DNA sequence: GCGGCCTCGGCACCGGGATTCTCGA
DNA sequence: TCGAGAATCCCGGTGCCGAGGCCGC
């Protein structure tokens, strides 16, 4: 029960028993008590560079004062090797009440400058929680955005004082092309950005690479083309959306689209790259998204 | 195909095995040889071999005596721990347990 | 449609057929399986889809490994399109499933378990691999080498029949 | 030549094998929970049709092998035996490196035993030891009573952290000043002042 | 051990 | 800078005091290692399950850039994790989840020793619920691969099966049958591993010198781990070592059945095995003991049926003592 | 010609210009 | 109906961390 559970769950995913995850379209997340709007809607259309983080050995939300300090004199000290960190619970980024609650971390520099804004948040991971003990607050999410050093020091930090390890977590173009499915299924209005799918063909001289940009509301009725069943789409129906991609590219300039590799889906509920610097995330269905970001930091996780 | 891939296998396994059971063991035509090239080939090969196996068993017992001592100073550090935990499990019994709440009220 | 006993065989020849979308990583494959002194000819033959367009003279072959680049979703629509012109008798023992690009896991269109359901559907051996790096093909090379002298019969012990009786 | 041709006969041996296996099933014309268990019951059975059949090949080739080797005896000096001499050799460097070896193992073996034994036991006591532990946070419940455990720790926690100042102020005043600090028997027991 | 060198006679 | 000493002009009236005084997160750490090894506890075997898990999996993506100068850290460092396990006795948590992720995608050669090694430590699961996940891959390289790494498994199959039994011999002193299953199915499986392994490589006498060096281990089941576990020999390998050419491997068959005899007899003492399992073993008796011959003949060349003897036995032919004299 | 040093530069995230399209002269 | 104001699609013009060069031991 405290790690045999855990082993059991590793013995289920490693045994890779018929996955194609049916997935409830990202319904409409009304957004839960508290999810300060300042603090939301500045979170949203920021390019969070994704990473796994496994869970936090003897963490407490009620010391967030005493990290704060611990970690500011540990950011200003590798500059000797100006700067506030302001750890800020999120009340409202959580999928189920038993899920911890969301919390930032702000490399904050004179004005409100926000350097860095880190991000752990753990949604719709209950895969996780009722396999770690009561000591480990896990969120498998962490969100960068600051410079690559500010977040291999304080990674470095985190893992010094919580035993916590930040795996950078890389989206592959196959959950890449999961998501970039379900966003054009959602059911929004006024589509903010044009669904593009970057894509990068593996030419070994050369990196050409293609922006399948299509019209966001033509994206919308190509996949009312391949969707049938409704409430949750499959992963026959993903391909389909995908395959229809891949014969209007094919179709037009005769490279077969399907023989590279996504690198980038941007939709208008949300950018998501392959290599890490990927959830922006245009639209508040930011508890859905990040529902699915953090069901994949779990697959690196576990 | 799943399905018509393991019927075709058990028609395949059947047919093998009647096969194989119909193949009586053919020595009448073994070789015309005196079976010296393939004698002196075998021991040869042999000879390949033996010294291929002294090699892998004298390092079999090198790192069985190098294990030897290193598990033995494991079982050495391991006894010490033994007895150390048993000493403090019997100290720590009523000496720490005898502890009450207006004594450590007193000592403060 | 090929099958595996439509020509007889040679003495030594254990003739293999690559099946890849990507033919310069077939091509390295094919130099590291013969990079190696073994003891058998090893006509290896190369390909892209499998309706192997119809030239008479082509041996008995031995071994099909539909090498599946993880990274496209090509490489399956292509395999699994050329997985329909392989006779039923063929798909027994004397064929594998590389599944190249498998490890890097960040190019990866296609999910490990879609090319293990691939694989296991149509009960032939699945063996990953990651084809770009000569430190993990001289390896697999060697491997699908044993596997070909399995299939061939050239160890006089296995056949290709008791060859997925192993690997199941 | 005779062992390439060799290979071959073997290769032909099993090539016709498979070819009479195919032609036999071609020949003829399911719960696949037990489809696999009748896939499973030859792939055992022509394995004892086989294991014996390999066994009955390499007992009569050993035979003859043996016998064409009894006329080895019969026969000149046969350098071959030059060879085989060194080999008995080698089986007393690998049957000794294997006379430790049942004795090597054999100590490693008991001594895991024990390690493993004294493992589990320390095992439990060390959880008996954190199990008494957790008895001493029960004893720990016993003060957050507070009731006159807190008033007491609070003036002891005021009042240290005055006897960690006036003492640092004579690790101060009895350094700067005319000291004369450590030749004089009083202020030796006051400076020197135990934490 | 002999899989250390187990590893050294498959190069040599 | 860090203890860098200006006293070494004074070091040599230093030294000279030297001289005079003469005469007048856990892993890199072995005292630490003995508390873990103490505390099978929930939060600190989780604190370093995820240490392991993103340890072996960071570092072993950093193969996928380099794969040559990192393959000696790695190397390195799953050394100190293999040495941890035999240590601290009990296959790392992250060890087998590591495995199970990383055997599908293993190649033969890359850390095949320290790999290799990893699977001795699996916490035995059920071999219902590991071979799919692992020996169903032990079994697609084993089948593959050169005799180099074929004798690189049934070697870390053997040490694997003794960290089994270990767990098992203690779990007869810590107070079974659906366990007996698990060590009975994995032996069998290696046996059925071992006789398709023997036919690959045309009865190469390297190979099967390692499979009774697995067998060698499974002759004394009862003797040495109190576990009532006599499985015989598969006569795929007992009699192709027996009709063997050199003795080397015959005086090892002829050990693990004298153990077996041994085995077999302390067995009967205190009790299927007693039907099937005493049948096959009069069996391989039967056929043996008659034929107790082609490395023998080795030995007669280089050689009054006593004095035949004394020459054997004399030259290291122990497991054949051990036989004659039972 | 290397050791800890430093300097351009691809990639990328954030800041105004002209097109949409709504409202006043 | 039409003219100025605001927002926002389209791509900069900027910010900022690895790569290449370079000078003691």
């Amino acid at each position: 029960t405290p790690l045999q559970k855990r082993l059991e769950s590793v013995r289920k995913q490693s045994s890779f028993i018929l996955t194609p995850p049916r997935r409830k379209i990202p319904q409409c997340s009304q957004l839960q008590e508290d999810v300060d709007p300042q603090k939301v809607a500045f979170l949203l259309h920021k390019q969070w560079t994704l990473y796994s983080l496994t869970p936090l050995y003897k963490f407490s939300y009620s010391n967030l004062k005493e990290y704060s300090r611990l970690l500011n004199a540990f950011i200003v000290a590798e500059k000797q090797k100006n700067i506030k960190v302001i750890f800020s619970t999120l009340l409202g980024m959580k999928g189920t009440q038993r899920d911890p609650e969301a919390f930032l971390v702000q490399i904050v520099s004179r004005e409100g400058k926000v350097l860095w804004t880190g991000w752990f948040c753990c949604v719709f991971g209950d895969s996780l929680l009722e396999t770690v003990s009561e000591d480990f607050t896990c969120l498998p999410l962490f969100l960068a955005n600051g410079a690559e050093s500010n977040t291999a020091i304080i990674g470095t930090w985190f893992q010094k004082t919580f035993d916590c390890y930040f795996s950078p977590l890389a989206i592959n173009a196959f959950n890449l092309s999961w998501m970039a499915a379900m966003w054009t299924a959602c059911k929004m209005d006024h589509y903010v950005a044009t669904t593009e799918f970057l894509w990068s063909v593996p030419c070994s001289p050369q990196s050409l690479d293609i922006s399948f940009a299509i019209h966001p509301e033509d994206a919308k009725a190509l996949w009312d083309s391949v969707h049938k069943t409704p409430g949750e789409v499959t992963q026959e129906e993903v391909d389909l959306f995908m395959d229809c991609l891949y014969s209007h590219f094919h179709r037009h300039f005769k490279i077969h689209l399907s023989a590279t590799r996504l690198v980038r889906v941007s939709t208008s509920v949300a950018s998501a790259h392959t290599d890490g610097k990927i959830k922006i995330l245009c639209h508040k269905y930011l508890i859905g998204v990040l529902a699915y970001l953090t069901e994949l930091a779990i697959f690196q996780i576990e | 195909a799943q399905l018509s891939l393991l019927i075709m296998q058990v028609k395949c396994l059947t047919a093998e095995l009647s096969q194989w059971q119909k193949k009586t063991p053919e020595t009448i035509p073994l070789t015309e040889d005196v079976l010296i090239t393939l004698g002196k080939e075998e021991f040869q090969k042999l000879r390949q071999d033996l010294e291929m196996v002294l090699s892998t068993k004298e390092s079999k017992n090198e790192k069985l005596k190098e294990d030897l001592e290193r598990e033995q100073r494991w079982l050495d550090e391991q006894q010490q721990i033994m007895e150390s935990l048993n000493v403090l499990h019997s100290e720590l019994k009523n000496k720490v347990e005898t502890f009450s709440e207006s004594r450590i009220f007193n000592e403060l | 449609v090929l099958r595996p006993l439509d020509k007889l065989p040679g003495l030594n020849t254990a003739t293999i057929l690559l099946v890849g979308t990507e033919d310069a990583l077939l091509q390295q494959l094919a130099d590291s399986m013969l990079k190696e002194d073994c003891a058998s000819e090893l006509k290896v033959h190369l390909a892209k889809s499998l309706p192997l367009p119809s030239s008479v003279n082509r041996p008995r072959i031995d071994l099909i490994v539909f090498v599946v680049n993880l990274h496209s979703k090509y490489s399956l629509q292509n395999t699994e399109e050329s997985l329909r012109h392989v006779d039923a008798s063929f798909f027994l023992g004397k064929v594998c499933f590389l599944a190249t690009g498998a490890g890097r896991e960040s190019h990866c269109s296609i999910h490990r378990h879609t090319v293990v359901k691939l694989a296991h559907t149509y009960q032939s051996p699945l063996l990953y691999c990651d084809l770009e790096v000569e430190g993990f093909r001289a390896t697999m090379a060697q491997r699908l080498v044993r596997v070909l002298q399995i299939c061939a019969g050239h160890v006089p012990g296995v056949s290709a029949l008791n060859l997925l009786s192993l690997l199941r | 030549r005779m062992t390439l041709l060799l290979r071959l006969r073997a290769q032909t041996k099993q090539q016709l094998l498979e070819y009479k296996s195919m032609v036999d099933a071609s020949e003829e014309k399911k719960q696949i929970e037990a489809k696999i268990e009748d896939l499973e019951n030859e792939i055992e059975e022509v394995k004892v049709a086989f294991e014996i059949k390999k066994l009955a090949l390499d007992r009569m080739r050993l035979s003859t092998a043996l016998k064409k080797n009894l006329e080895k005896i019969s026969r000149q000096s046969s350098v071959l035996m030059d060879n085989m001499k060194h080999l008995l050799e080698l089986n007393k460097l690998i049957m000794k490196s294997q006379q430790e070896s049942w004795d090597l193992e054999e100590k490693l073996l008991d001594i895991r035993k024990k390690r493993l034994q004294l493992k589990q036991a320390s095992e439990s006591k060390l959880l008996e030891i954190q199990t008494e532990k957790n008895k001493q946070k029960i004893d720990l419940d016993s003060m957050e009573n507070s009731e006159r455990i807190k008033i007491i720790r609070q003036n002891l926690q005021m009042e240290i952290k005055i006897t960690t100042v006036i003492q640092h102020v004579f690790q101060n005043l009895i350094l700067g000043s005319k000291v004369n600090w450590a030749e004089d028997p009083a202020l030796k027991e006051i400076v020197l002042q135990l934490e | 051990g002999v899989l250390a060198h187990l590893e050294r006679l498959e190069t040599q | 800078i860090y203890f860098k000493n200006s006293e070494n002009l004074w070091k040599t009236a230093l030294l000279a005091v030297k001289q005079r005084n003469r005469g007048p997160s856990v892993l890199n750490n072995s005292l630490l290692l003995h508390y873990i090894n103490c505390v099978r506890d929930e939060p600190v075997l989780l604190r370093f399950y995820y240490w392991l898990s993103q340890t072996l999996q960071e570092e072993c993506i950093w193969y996928k850039v380099n794969n040559y100068e990192h393959g000696k850290e790695f190397t390195n460092f799953l050394d100190t994790i293999i040495r941890a396990e035999c240590f601290l006795q009990e296959g790392f948590y992250s060890c087998e989840a590591f495995l199970y992720k990383s055997l599908p995608l293993w190649d033969g050669l890359c850390c095949r020793s320290q790999f290799l090694q990893l699977v001795s430590w699996i916490p035995f699961s059920s071999f219902s619920e590991v071979k799919p996940l692992l020996f169903d891959h032990l079994a697609q390289l084993f089948f593959t691969s050169t005799i180099y790494f074929k004798c690189s498994v049934l070697q870390s199959l053997k040490e694997l099966l003794q960290n089994w039994l270990l767990w098992l011999s203690m779990d007869i002193h810590m107070k079974l049958g659906g366990s007996m299953n698990s060590v009975s199915k994995l032996i069998h499986y290696v046996g059925w591993l071992s006789t398709t392994a023997m036919r690959l490589e045309s009865n190469n006498t390297f190979l099967l010198h390692f499979i009774l060096d697995f067998y060698e281990k499974v002759c004394d089941i009862y003797i040495n781990y109190n576990l009532p576990l006599v499985v015989l020999f598969p006569p795929g390998i007992f009699y192709s070592a027996l009709l063997s050419l050199d003795t080397s491997i015959l005086n090892q068959l002829c050990f693990i059945m004298h153990r077996y005899r041994k085995n077999l007899t302390a067995a009967k003492k205190n009790e299927n095995f007693s039907s099937k399992t005493y049948q096959e073993f009069n069996h391989y008796l039967t056929s043996m003991v008659g034929c107790l011959h082609p490395s023998f003949l080795s030995y007669a060349v280089s050689f009054k049926w006593s004095w035949y003897l004394d020459y054997l036995f004399s030259q290291g032919l122990q497991g054949l003592k051990l036989f004659i004299r039972s």
